[PDB]
RNA sequence: AAUGGAUUAACGAGAUUCCCACUGUCCCUAUCUA
RNA sequence: GUGAACAGCCUCUAGUUGAUAGAAUAAUGUAGAUAAGGGAAGUCGGCAAAAUAGAUCCGUAACUUCGGGAUAAGGAUUGGCUCUAAGGGUCGGGUACGAUCAACUU
RNA sequence: AGCUUAUCACCCCGGAAUUGGUUUAUCCGGAGAUGGGGUCUUAUGGCUGGAAGAGGCCAGCACCUUUGCUGGCUCCGGUGC
RNA sequence: UUCAAAUGAGAACUUUGAAGACUGAAGUGGGGAAAGGUUCCACGUCAACAGCAGUUGGACGUGGGUUAGUCGAUCCUAAGA
C-alpha cells in the first residue's frame, strides 16, 4: 500500500517470526543446535556468529559484541518476556476454548518459563565468556 | 463560558500575521462599552455624567465663516487645465476669450 | 479618494515602514486634505495616524531549546551530521590543551615550584605528547621532584 | 573645542576683544554615591574655536559669573 | 545590604467610578507574590496596606516594578476590566490608574 | 547618467523644450495647413541618440 | 618502429561486454492530483 | 532556528500581494506519484525510474610510477528522557589545597 | 581637539653548558641570551571637551487653530574556535 | 486570493481598514557604475496605449524640482595615442 512498508514487508523479505523464535529458547537441545552451525557456504557469517533472539546472522564476532550492546537488540530481549501470543490467545477472547488457554498459561507460568529463563541466563554467561 | 471565551479569542487575536492593534492609541465609543458594564452588574449613572458634560462642550456655536458657505461653493473656480493663476498654462494663453 | 500621496509621506514622518502606518477609516475625509509634511505631524499626535508595533518573533523555544542543551540532550549520533572535525577541529583542541601545558609551567618556574633545567626538559615533552592534560602533568612533576629527591638523598 | 582646567587662564580668554558670545550652562549630575549636585559649564566662542570651563563646585560658579566682563554678551543656558 | 523600597499604587479614579474596589486587589497581592518559587512563601518580607485610593506595598525582596504591573494586570483580566483600566507610572516607583478613551 | 558632461545636458534642455504639443493659437490663423506636432518625442518610444 | 611503435598505475559528461542489488521497461493494465 | 554551511525548509525589519477571470472535472496530453505475483522475459541498447545516500565504530582486493587504488567491497549503529565521568579561567601561600567564575565537546 | 594606551624594533646595566629562552607553526643567543631598568610608532582602545542643549521612550495639560506648552527617564554589567 | 466601506454613471483589478499568503536578508530589501533623459513630485484628467478591464498609471494636458573651498571632474602618469 505505502512506500516505506511495501520494501520491508513482503512475503519475499519476511523474517522468521515471534512464534518460533520463543520455542529455540524453550530448551537446552535447540539451543546448542544453533549455537553449532555446521558451516555453510551459503550464509553471510559462514553459518557462525548467530543470534538467536533476533533470527539474523552476523559477519565476523566483532559483529557480535557490538550487536548485543544495541537498543535494537534490546527490543527482542524485551519482547521475548512473556507468553509467545498463539492463536490460542485470539480465541480464548471470543468465549471459545478458555480450559485449552488456561492450562497453557498455567504451565508458561511453571514449566515453560524457568526453563526458558535459565536459558537466556546462560547465553549472557556464555556470549561474554567468547567476547 | 470558558469554552466561548476560547472560541471568540480566535477570531479576535491573528497574532501570527500582524499585530494586535493598540488600546492606548485606539479610541472606545460609549456606544459598545456601556453595555459591557450592564452584564457585570455595574452601574452606568455614575459614569453616564460624564458624557453628559463633554457633550455639552464639544457642540457647534456657528460662527459667521459657516453661515454663508454651507451651501455656497466653488468661489471662483480654477480653469480646464486646473493651472493656478501665476502658472501660465501655455496652450490656453493665446486666446483669451474661453468661445474660441 | 486617492491616499497613496499621505501613506508614503506618513511613513516619512514616523520613521517606520509603510506597512505600518495606519490611516483610520473613518476620517477619510481630513486625511485627504493633508498635503504636507507639516499637516502629517498634526495628524499623528492628535490620533488619526498610529505605529502599529512590532510583530512579535519569539525566542521561548530557542531558549528552551538551547537550555537543554546545556545538560548534555540532543547530542546523539542522530542528531549529528557533520564531521568531528566540523564541529570541533582538531586544531582547536590542540591549542587549547597546549596553551594549558606552557603557561602552568610558565607559573610554577616564577613560583620556585621547579628550577630552570627541569622546566626545559618539561617543556619539549609537553610540545610533543605523553601529557595528556592539566592533571597528567602535575602527578609528572611530584614524581620527577621526588626523584630528584631521591637522588639527593643517596 | 577646548577644555581648560585653569581659572586664571579663563579670564584672559573673555577679554581678547575677539570673543562676543558666552553661555552658561547648569547640569545634574551624580558623583561617587554622594548627592544629586549641580554642575556649570562656562563656554567662550571665540573665533577658531569654542573654549569651555567644568567647575563642579556651585560656589565657586556663583562667584564667577559676576567675574566676567558687563560688554560680554553671557546667555543663561 | 537588602535596603527596602517603597512601591505606592494610587487606584482612585475607578474606585469613585465604582466599578474597582481596592478591597479584593490588596488581598489578592499577599498571596500571589512570590519570593523565591512558591506563592504565600513571603515571610515578612513584603508588607501590604490599603487606605481606599492608595495601596501600598513595601518589599525588602526581589520585587521590581516590572513585577508590580504583572500582577496587576492579571487582578484586571480576572475582573473583565481590562479594555477599560491601565496602569501607569507616574514617577519612579510611584504608580496610578486610570481609563481609556471613552469619548465619541 | 548622473554624470554627464555639460555638452550632454546642454542637449537634453533642447529635447525638454521641444516636447509639447502644438499650441491652441496656431489652429486659427489664415491658411494653416499645420495640425499636429509631428517631430514630438517620448523617451519610451523613440531614443533620441545622445 | 619519433609516418613513431610495444607496455602500463592514476584520471575520463569517451567506445563495448557481462554479474549482484534493484525496480511498472515488461507479463497487463489500473488509479489519484495540478 | 535546524545544519558542517551564504545548502534546503520556516520566521522578524523592509517590500510586494502584480501575471485575464467565472463555472464544470470527458478523452488525449504536460508536470508529479503509488502498485499485488514475477524481476530485464521489454528493447537496437537496463533509455527512464527505483535502490544507495549524512555521521560514528569495525573492516578494506588485484594492481602500481609506492604517492595511490579507497568513501574500495562488506557489516553493527542513530529518537526521547533522567544521570554519571573527563576536558577550564582569575585570585590569596614565607625567604599542598581552597574559593570563585564560565563555556559546548566527546 | 587635549591627555593616555602596543605588538615589533632600539638603549643601558649584566656576561650565560647543568645550553637557555619561546610560538598553534623551531627559531634565536659571546656579532652579547635569559633577567632588572628604560625610549619610540599611536593601528587601535579609555576618560574628558564636542554634548544633551541634540536624539530616543513615556506621562500630564492645552486647542477649529499657526498648533504649542510642562514634567519625567535616557542607568549598570556578562560571555565567544 | 477574499469581506465591508469610500469614490464614481459603471469596480475580480482604484484608496483605506479587516483577514489570508509569499520573496525569507547570494530578497520581490536598501544604495550606486554603464546606459536612458525628466521617467522623479503635485494639480487636472481617460479618445488612443497598459494583448481582459480601469475611476488607476512609467499614458495625455499644465507646472514644480537638482544649491558644495572638503564627494567627483579638473591635476598625475600606465599599456598606448
Amino acid at each position: 500500500m505505502g512506500r516505506y512498508s511495501v520494501k520491508r514487508y513482503k512475503t519475499k523479505r519476511r523474517t522468521r517470526d515471534l512464534d518460533l523464535i520463543y520455542n529455540d529458547l524453550s530448551t537446552k537441545e535447540s539451543v546448542q543446535k544453533l549455537l553449532n552451525q555446521p558451516l555453510d557456504e551459503t550464509k553471510p557469517g559462514l553459518g557462525q556468529h548467530y543470534c538467536i533472539h533476533c533470527a539474523k546472522y552476523m559477519e565476523t564476532a566483532i559483529a557480535l559484541k557490538t550487536h548485543l550492546k544495541g537498543k535494537v537488540h534490546k527490543r527482542r530481549v524485551k519482547e521475548l518476556r512473556g507468553v509467545p501470543y498463539t492463536q490460542e490467545v485470539s480465541d480464548a477472547a471470543a468465549g471459545y476454548n478458555l480450559n485449552k488457554f488456561l492450562n497453557r498459561v498455567q504451565e508458561i507460568t511453571q514449566s515453560v518459563g524457568p526453563e526458558k529463563e535459565s536459558n537466556e541466563a546462560l547465553l549472557k554467561e556464555h556470549l561474554d565468556s567468547t567476547l | 463560558r470558558q469554552k466561548t471565551m476560547i472560541a471568540e479569542a480566535r477570531n479576535r487575536k491573528s497574532l501570527k500575521n500582524k499585530a494586535i492593534m493598540p488600546r492606548s492609541k485606539l479610541t472606545k465609543s460609549f456606544g459598545k462599552m456601556e453595555e459591557h458594564m450592564s452584564t457585570l452588574g455595574h452601574d452606568m449613572s455614575a459614569l453616564q455624567d460624564k458624557q453628559n458634560r463633554a457633550a455639552r462642550k464639544n457642540r457647534y456655536v456657528e460662527r459667521g465663516s459657516d453661515v454663508v458657505f454651507g451651501d455656497q461653493d466653488a468661489l471662483t473656480a480654477s480653469t480646464e487645465n486646473g493651472v493656478k493663476l501665476r502658472q501660465t498654462d501655455r496652450l490656453l494663453d493665446g486666446v483669451a476669450d474661453g468661445s474660441m | 479618494a486617492n491616499l497613496r500621496t499621505q501613506k508614503r509621506l506618513a511613513a516619512s514622518v514616523v520613521g517606520v515602514g509603510k506597512r505600518k502606518v495606519w490611516l483610520d477609516p473613518n476620517e477619510t475625509s481630513e486625511i485627504a486634505q493633508a498635503n504636507s509634511r507639516n499637516a502629517i505631524r498634526k495628524l499623528v499626535k492628535n490620533g488619526t495616524i498610529v505605529k502599529k508595533a512590532v510583530t512579535v518573533h519569539s525566542k521561548s523555544r530557542t531558549r528552551a531549546h538551547a537550555q537543554s542543551k546545556r545538560e548534555g540532550r540532543h547530542s546523539g549520533y542522530g542528531k549529528r551530521k557533520g564531521t568531528r572535525e566540523a564541529r570541533l577541529p582538531s586544531q582547536v583542541v590542540w591549542i587549547r590543551r597546549l596553551r594549558v601545558l606552557r603557561r602552568l609551567l610558565a607559573k610554577y618556574r616564577d613560583a620556585g615550584k621547579i628550577d630552570k633545567h627541569l622546566y626545559h626538559v618539561l617543556y619539549k615533552e609537553s610540545k610533543g605528547n605523553a601529557f595528556k592534560h592539566k592533571r597528567a602533568l602535575v602527578e609528572h612533576i611530584i614524581q620527577a621532584k621526588a626523584d630528584a629527591q631521591r637522588e639527593k638523598a643517596l | 573645542a577646548r577644555e581648560i582646567t585653569d581659572i586664571k587662564q579663563f579670564l584672559e580668554l573673555t577679554r581678547r576683544a575677539d570673543v562676543k558670545t558666552a553661555t552658561v550652562k547648569i547640569n545634574k549630575k551624580l558623583n561617587k554615591a554622594g548627592k544629586p549636585f549641580r554642575q556649570t559649564k562656562f563656554k567662550v566662542r571665540g573665533s577658531s574655536s569654542l573654549y569651555t570651563l567644568v567647575i563642579n563646585d556651585a560656589g565657586k560658579a556663583k562667584k564667577l559669573i559676576q567675574s566676567l566682563p558687563p560688554t560680554l554678551k553671557v546667555n543663561r543656558l | 545590604q537588602k535596603i527596602a523600597k517603597t512601591f505606592t499604587v494610587d487606584v482612585s479614579s475607578p474606585t469613585e467610578n465604582g466599578v474597582f474596589d481596592p478591597a479584593s486587589y490588596a488581598k489578592y497581592l499577599i498571596d500571589h507574590i512570590k519570593v523565591e518559587g512558591a506563592v504565600g512563601n513571603l515571610g515578612n518580607a513584603v508588607t501590604v496596606t490599603e487606605d481606599g485610593t492608595v495601596v501600598t506595598v513595601v518589599s525588602t525582596a526581589k520585587f521590581s516594578g516590572k513585577y508590580l504591573k504583572y500582577l496587576t494586570k492579571k487582578y484586571l483580566k480576572k475582573n473583565q476590566l481590562r479594555d477599560w483600566i491601565r496602569f501607569v507610572s507616574t514617577k519612579t516607583n510611584e504608580y496610578r490608574l486610570a481609563f481609556y478613551q471613552v469619548t465619541p | 547618467a548622473a554624470q554627464k558632461s555639460f555638452r550632454i545636458k546642454q542637449k537634453m534642455a533642447k529635447a525638454k523644450k521641444q516636447n509639447r504639443p502644438l499650441p491652441q493659437w496656431i489652429r486659427l490663423r489664415t491658411n494653416n495647413t499645420i495640425r499636429y506636432n509631428a517631430k514630438r518625442r517620448n523617451w519610451r518610444r523613440t531614443k533620441m541618440n545622445i
